[PDB]
């Protein structure tokens, strides 16, 4: 009558992190700078941008007067 | 087992090092692109100067001819 029987016991693995809190850090502080630099740039862009359109109508303003000036003196010269 | 470990060791370093060449990138975008609105600045700033010539110069040339 030698005859044994048993139950079981069980344990739960570590869940999956432990690596995920010093790379995970260093990955959100970068991101963060790098928000910050791409908003520095927005802003830098659109100075830029604006600049270009106030450039633009000086621009066609001259073409047009030398334009006229030069029209005006060759039929006074003729 | 150590699959998973080993997966999850291997997916951090990639993004640490695809995030330090956009920072890189980035701040040569930064610096470039101040170097890039000083030069604009001066662009407007002769841009201004000759069309303010131009006409200074027209008027006189006119008002000179018409009065010979």
């Amino acid at each position: 009558d030698m005859r044994n029987e048993l139950e079981e016991m069980q344990r739960r693995a570590d869940q999956l992190a432990d690596e995920s809190l010093e790379s995970t850090r260093r990955m959100l502080q970068l991101v963060e700078e790098s928000k910050d630099a791409g908003i520095r740039t927005l802003v830098m862009l659109d100075e830029q941008g604006e600049q270009l359109e106030r450039i633009e109508e000086g621009m066609d303003q001259i073409n047009k007067d030398m334009k006229e000036a030069e029209k005006n003196l060759t039929d006074l010269g003729k | 087992a150590l699959s998973e470990i080993e997966t999850r060791h291997s997916e951090i370093i990639k993004l640490e090092n695809s995030i330090r060449e956009l920072h890189d990138m980035f701040m040569d975008m930064a610096m470039l692109v101040e170097s890039q609105g000083e030069m604009i600045d001066r662009i407007e700033y002769n841009v201004e100067h000759a069309v303010d010539y131009v006409e200074r110069a027209v008027s006189d040339t006119k008002k000179a001819v018409k009065y010979q």
